[PDB]
């Protein structure tokens, strides 16, 4: 099975960050609604991975879910900070995201960041107390993570 | 253990 | 006196 | 004041309103300038305001990365006064000269320095900004920053 023409709609629309018909599709209902045809993200998870604040910030204020987890159990944060958005992760941390949760292999969104070698989400994370020890299923730290010739972003963390 | 939904660019 | 250029941080 | 064309087209720039550029935008407007503020031009507008896709178009149908506002900022300034980084990527990408400075002598890195931008100051850095140019007051860029961006007066250092 899959989503509703209008589910399917929604996602579209926050991944590309038409805010236009997001507010034309948008309702209680429908606000986390998941890609089951992919990973399961909300529309948030793809606003927040596309960098589409707009979008991101007309769907927090209507009650998105910041705890959502797609199928991997990655958060809309975990989105943003992989692909060094700065912005919409401060916006989600402002609108009560979790900066220490892990995905399903345990990692954190310091520890996509870090992997990611995304210098100004690691501060910001930080920055906002993120736990630079935590360790994910393989009994990594973010520290452990960072690449070679990175080595701005290690002293950092 | 795949991607996150996103990208780095909006170029 | 030198003034701020045109544009702002956040888009948000 | 400015024709409504010219008008039109620096408001979309500021908007980030690209289906509006495209319909305004000549070789004869790309570089008209706003007369009724600091004399931003169209890529000044889109560089502050972080429209990538419009930075994008403008570039590519005959934007001037060396233009000036009527206090000497080109819009690199504007880019990394407000820590935008991919649009302080695309411009350096198209020619933007990196250590040009304004009436003032403030160079992009005095900006990214005195706004605490790190990654931006890194940037310009690694392009061969001069940390040791000084504005007409006799400041460096490692003189601006903010005690204590300790990270950045590191970088600097």
């Amino acid at each position: 099975m899959g989503n509703s023409e209008a589910d399917r709609q929604l996602l579209e629309a926050a991944k590309a960050g038409d805010v236009e018909t997001v507010k034309k599709l948008c309702t209680v209902q429908s606000v986390n609604c998941r890609d089951i045809e992919g990973r399961q993200s909300t529309p948030l998870h793809f606003a927040a991975g596309y960098n589409r604040v707009s979008v991101v910030e007309y769907l927090l204020q209507h009650g998105a879910d910041v705890h959502a987890k797609d199928k991997g159990g990655l958060v809309p944060l975990h989105n943003a900070c992989s692909y060094g958005h700065y912005e919409v992760a401060e916006l989600l941390v402002k609108h009560g995201a979790v900066v220490n949760v892990a995905d399903l292999w345990k990692f954190t969104p310091l520890h996509e960041a870090a992997a990611k070698g995304k210098y100004e989400i690691c501060k910001l994370l930080l920055q906002h107390g993120a736990d630079p020890t935590k360790k994910n299923r393989d009994g990594n730290t973010p520290l452990d993570l960072v690449k070679d010739g990175d080595t701005d972003i290690q002293d950092l963390l | 253990r795949q991607s996150p939904d996103g990208q780095s660019f909006r170029s």
